[PDB]
């Protein structure tokens, strides 16, 4: 909107309150929007007894497709944006605007691969806070979006070639971080809920639990298949909550044509690590926290005091 | 609270003719529908749910029909087996309040039978421990309805007696009933003749049969 | 320098705390940066460890700030140090797992002998104590033998391990038969 | 496939609680959904509620609410049904009913409302009445009709032979009426043929297991 000549400004994407307050509004947006026919949450806070909090109410089958929302500025602050096109997120910004609002943000709930968001406008991007804390996660932004088909039928299919020259990217991208004398290696997720082990996320209403392994066993940087990959999927009824802890009961479908295609604009990522002298480094599918999906699109943005 | 009403209550058929059985739901319950077949002294079983699939181990004869507020059951050819008591079940609604009709009685339609009527006095060694129950027995009819009038010294006698009926017999298609009259020893030495009057379908005239106390 | 035993095949709980009763964000790992489990928001996450499928928390107490690795049917080499890291902030808990067995698990007879022996991590030297029913005491590291079974030891043998100050208890059935002169 | 074995017959004074139980065996547990469902004599099936064995979480009928608990136990394959404060009126055959919902484990649940396996169905008598064997009173005689009173017994049921099970052709049990006393009274007749008396001896054997009592009573021809 405004460009601010002359001026430096320090962003921090892990410690944005646009990002919590995103979230406290997707959760909200979730209450009113796709109920479950029961929801258990857990409380022990007593000495003793726990006593699950059991909530059974109605639940309509409904259409649920995300729409974009702009924040603007709440009373009192700005909106600062840092434009500069390849900007890790942390650090000082030196090309800094004011906006009114940010850019449509679509609000996908999802695990492992971010969905319908914005790409990298030069080279594939890779954030975290800590890259040598094997235990934060990556976040990627890919430069090139993978469309992703999927179907109530059980299953999803990305064209191999794509994926293939996808990871070849992000491989690169992952051994200028990490060295570039080593072998990136990629993996399927080493365990945890059905909601973080696969890919998951929702279509036409329904949770979608798709297997990732053949999207994530690579190696890559090493040494000197099919058309379309194919992953069989489950839709759900019990789920576990991403909103905090607990489980939601949802009815089964009752659309014989569930149909959605979307494209892969970014990746959640953690890096095995450990003690181990030997050059090659393991990346498995992430994600559970979804406030690191609302970073992959806020990364840019800061509010600040008027 | 949706209601389910059976219709009709008690469905005579001819063995080896069709049946149809009719449930309706107070508002829709779209295909939320079961069917369940109960025999005496046992637990129900499942015939049909979802209004028309047929529960594993239930023969095609049964076929089970209808959406919404209006459902039916139909039997192609009634075996002998088939005669029992039919449930409809509704499990439409969310919160879970689940409700039954009140069931239809599919019996044996046969040949009017008349019955044989017996008439049993009080034992001696009730009659010491000081009541007198007298005992009018109807035997081996057909159909089901049967009137049993008590009169004592011509009395038409009420509240004080009591009946049962045995469920339809296996080999004959029949029914017997027995009607109880009780009343304490002092009543019981009051009076004289004792009758029992049986009116029924199968007999042309009310038939009677008493005996005179002493 | 917290220390913790546990018994072979038993359910261990670690513990760890936050200031605030809040979940937040927490990670176990070992003493070679093995991730274990920890949490991605409200769901759990298990990493590429030797305890995967035997490791577990307990999510409704996350809400009131403990975050806690259950270990299942513990085993030997489980012995580790594990560290919880939680707002910025590390809890170490050092595990050692023991093991005791009667040599035999077949009926003794008056007169023979019985050997425990003790199944302990690298890099510990434990302690052990052991009492049969009758009263009768031995001491040892990590072999202990009865020479000769009285009748009057047939039972429940109880034998505490002694290790960093703490310890642990193991009680080991044993049979001694009767017989007719 | 799953078989469900009901607890044995109950019986209670009005005011009283009383615990229920059903082994589910064959399956998994927790892949099915229970249901209790009750049947007063005489009268139609009841649909008590509906436990959901993987999330324990149940639901019950209206009329019942406050006074009804529905638990499973998932370390011994049972479902129990507690029923307090009980009522004359609460009188039934109770059934214990499940079916199975999908790989609930895997989080697929069909939520079906629909009793596919059935128990044996339990007996609760709730009555002001106390524990009596019955009082067994001859019903003296081309054909003959000849029989027993049996009356004055408490709980339900009674069973009755002939001959110790030598005679069944021609045989009717009556089922039991409720008498105004609390009590139940039954009758038990044959028909021979009459060239048979006075050769031939009838004797009704009477068994009552809640009284742990049995009789057997000589029918003579006048
Ligand atoms: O809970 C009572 C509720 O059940 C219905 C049918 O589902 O009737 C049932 O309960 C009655 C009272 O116990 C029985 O007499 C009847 O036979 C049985 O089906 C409904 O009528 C009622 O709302
Ligand atoms: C802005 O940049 C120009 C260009 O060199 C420079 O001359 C000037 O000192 C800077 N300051 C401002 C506020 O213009
Ligand atoms: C459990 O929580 C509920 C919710 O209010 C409360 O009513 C109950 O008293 C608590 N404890 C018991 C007794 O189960
Ligand atoms: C700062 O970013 C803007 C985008 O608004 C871009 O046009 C410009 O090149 C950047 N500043 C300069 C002077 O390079
Ligand atoms: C992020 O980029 C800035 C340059 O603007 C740099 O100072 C900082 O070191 C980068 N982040 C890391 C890896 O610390
Ligand atoms: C991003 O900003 C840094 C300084 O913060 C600048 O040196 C660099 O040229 C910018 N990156 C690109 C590729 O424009
Ligand atoms: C995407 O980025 C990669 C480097 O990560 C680069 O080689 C490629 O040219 C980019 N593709 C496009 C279309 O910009
Ligand atoms: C980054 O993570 C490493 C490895 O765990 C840790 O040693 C270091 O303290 C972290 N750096 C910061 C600034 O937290
Ligand atoms: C997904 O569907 C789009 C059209 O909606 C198609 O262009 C694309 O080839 C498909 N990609 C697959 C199957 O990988
Ligand atoms: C996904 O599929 C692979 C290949 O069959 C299998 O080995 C793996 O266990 C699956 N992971 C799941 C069930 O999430
Ligand atoms: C991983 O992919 C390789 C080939 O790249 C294949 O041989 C192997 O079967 C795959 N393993 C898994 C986990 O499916
Ligand atoms: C890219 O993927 C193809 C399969 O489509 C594979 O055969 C090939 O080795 C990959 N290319 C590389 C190594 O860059
Ligand atoms: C994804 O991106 C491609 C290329 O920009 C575009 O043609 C397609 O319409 C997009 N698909 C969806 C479902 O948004
Ligand atoms: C991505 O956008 C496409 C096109 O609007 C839509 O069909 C799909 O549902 C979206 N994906 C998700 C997971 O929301």
């Amino acid at each position: 909107e405004v460009v601010l000549v002359n001026v430096t400004e320090n962003f921090n994407m892990w410690k944005n309150d646009m990002v919590e307050q995103m979230h406290e509004d997707i959760i909200s947006l979730w209450d009113q929007s796709l109920k479950p026919c029961v929801k258990l949450t857990p409380l022990c806070v007593g000495a003793g007894s726990c006593n699950t909090s059991v909530i059974t109410q109605a639940c309509p089958k409904v259409s649920f497709e995300p729409i974009p929302i702009h924040y603007c500025a709440p009373a009192g602050f700005a909106i600062l944006k840092c434009n500069n096109k390849t900007f890790n997120g942390t650090g000082p910004c030196t090309n800094v605007s004011t906006v009114q609002c940010t850019h449509g943000i679509r609000p996908v709930v999802s695990s492992q691969l971010l969905l319908n968001g914005s790409l990298a406008e030069e080279e594939v991007v890779i954030r975290s806070v800590n890259f040598t804390d094997n235990a934060k996660t990556i976040i990627v932004q890919l430069n090139t979006s993978v469309e992703i088909n999927c179907t109530g039928a059980g299953h999803c299919n990305i064209a191999r070639a794509k994926w293939n020259n996808t990871l070849k990217q992000i491989a690169s991208k992952l051994r200028e971080q990490f060295g570039n004398n080593k072998t990136i290696i990629f993996k399927q997720s080493s365990g945890g809920d059905p909601e973080i082990v696969t890919h998951w996320f929702n279509c036409g209403g329904e949770f979608f639990y798709c297997n990732s392994t053949q999207l994530f066993n690579s190696t890559w940087f090493n040494s000197t298949g099919s058309d379309t990959i194919t992953l069989p999927c489950r839709i759900k009824q019990i789920i576990n909550m991403w909103q905090k802890v607990g489980k939601a009961m949802y009815a089964p479908p009752i659309s014989g044509q569930i149909r959605c295609s979307s494209n892969i604009t970014g990746l959640l990522l953690t890096r095995d690590g450990g003690n181990s002298n030997n050059e090659s480094e393991i990346f498995r599918p992430g994600g559970g926290d979804m406030r690191d999906n609302w970073r992959s699109e806020l990364y840019k943005y800061k509010v600040v005091k008027i | 609270d949706i209601v389910m009403t059976q219709s009709p209550a008690t469905l005579s058929v001819s063995p080896g003719e069709r049946a149809t059985l009719s449930c309706r739901a107070s508002e829709s319950v779209s295909s939320d529908l079961a069917w369940y077949q109960q025999k005496p002294g046992q637990a129900p079983r499942l015939l049909i749910y979802g209004a028309s699939t047929r529960a594993t181990g239930v023969p095609a004869r049964f076929s089970g029909s209808g959406s919404g507020a209006e459902f039916t059951l139909t039997i192609s050819s009634l075996q002998s087996e088939d005669f029992a008591v039919y449930y409809c079940q509704q499990y439409n609604n969310w919160p879970p309040r689940y409700t039954f009709g009140q069931g239809t009685r599919l019996e044996i339609k046969r040949t009017v039978a008349a019955p044989s009527v017996f008439i049993f006095p009080p034992s001696d060694e009730q009659l010491k421990s000081g009541t007198a129950s007298v005992v009018c027995l109807l035997n081996n009819f057909y159909p089901r309805e049967a009137k049993v009038q008590w009169k004592v010294d011509n009395a038409l006698q009420s509240g004080n007696s009591q009946e049962s009926v045995t469920e339809q017999d296996s080999k004959d298609s029949t029914y017997s009933l027995s009607s109880t009259l009780t009343l304490s020893k002092a009543d019981y030495e009051k009076h004289k003749v004792y009758a029992c009057e049986v009116t029924h379908q199968g007999l042309s005239s009310p038939v009677t049969k008493s005996f005179n106390r002493g | 320098k917290k220390v913790v035993l546990g018994k072979k095949g038993d359910t261990v709980e670690l513990t760890c705390t936050a200031s605030q009763k809040k979940s937040i964000q927490f990670h176990w790992k070992n003493s070679n940066q093995i991730k274990i489990l920890g949490n991605q928001g409200s769901f759990l996450t298990k990493g590429p460890s030797k305890l995967n499928d035997r490791a577990d928390s307990r999510r409704s107490l996350w809400d009131q700030g403990n975050f806690p690795l259950i270990i299942k049917n513990l085993k030997i080499e489980d012995s580790d140090t594990y560290i919880c890291e939680v707002e910025d902030q590390k809890e170490e808990v050092q595990l050692l797992v023991f093991g005791l067995t009667a040599n035999s698990d077949t009926h003794l007879l008056q007169g023979q002998s019985l050997t425990l022996t003790l199944e302990s991590p690298p890099g510990s030297s434990p302690s052990v104590q052991c009492r049969s029913p009758r009263g009768k005491n031995i001491q040892g590291g990590k072999t202990l033998s009865v020479s000769q079974l009285e009748l009057q030891d047939s039972g429940t043998w109880t034998c505490t391990v002694l290790q960093n100050q703490k310890k642990v208890e193991f009680k080991i059935d044993i049979v001694v038969l009767a017989f007719q002169k | 496939e799953v078989q469900l074995v009901e607890s044995g017959a109950e019986v209670k004074k009005p005011g009283s609680s009383v615990k229920v139980s059903c082994k589910a065996s064959g399956d998994t547990f927790i892949r099915y959904s229970f249901t209790w469902v009750r049947q007063a004599p005489g009268q139609g099936l009841e649909w008590m509620g509906r436990i959901i064995t993987i999330l324990d979480v149940a639901h019950y009928a209206p009329h019942l609410q406050g006074r009804v608990t529905i638990t499973a136990d998932k370390s011994t394959s049972t479902v129990y049904l507690e029923l307090r404060n009980l009522r004359s009126d609460d009188t039934a055959v109770y059934f214990c009913a499940g079916v199975y919902e999908g790989e609930a484990d895997e989080g697929e649940y069909d939520n079906n409302g629909f009793l596919k396996h059935w128990g044996q169905g339990t007996l609760v008598t709730v009555s002001s009445a106390s524990t009596k064997g019955p009082s067994v009173f001859p019903l003296a005689p081309g054909t003959a009709a000849l029989g027993c009173l049996v009356k004055d017994y408490f709980p339900e049921p009674v069973t009755v032979s002939w001959n110790s099970g030598a005679l069944t052709s021609g045989v009717h049990t009556f089922p039991a009426v409720l008498q105004s006393s609390g009590l139940y009274s039954l009758s038990s007749v044959v028909t021979v043929p009459s060239s048979s008396l006075g050769t031939q001896t009838y004797i009704c054997n009477v068994n009552h297991k809640p009284s742990n009592t049995k009789v057997d009573k000589k029918v003579e021809p006048k």
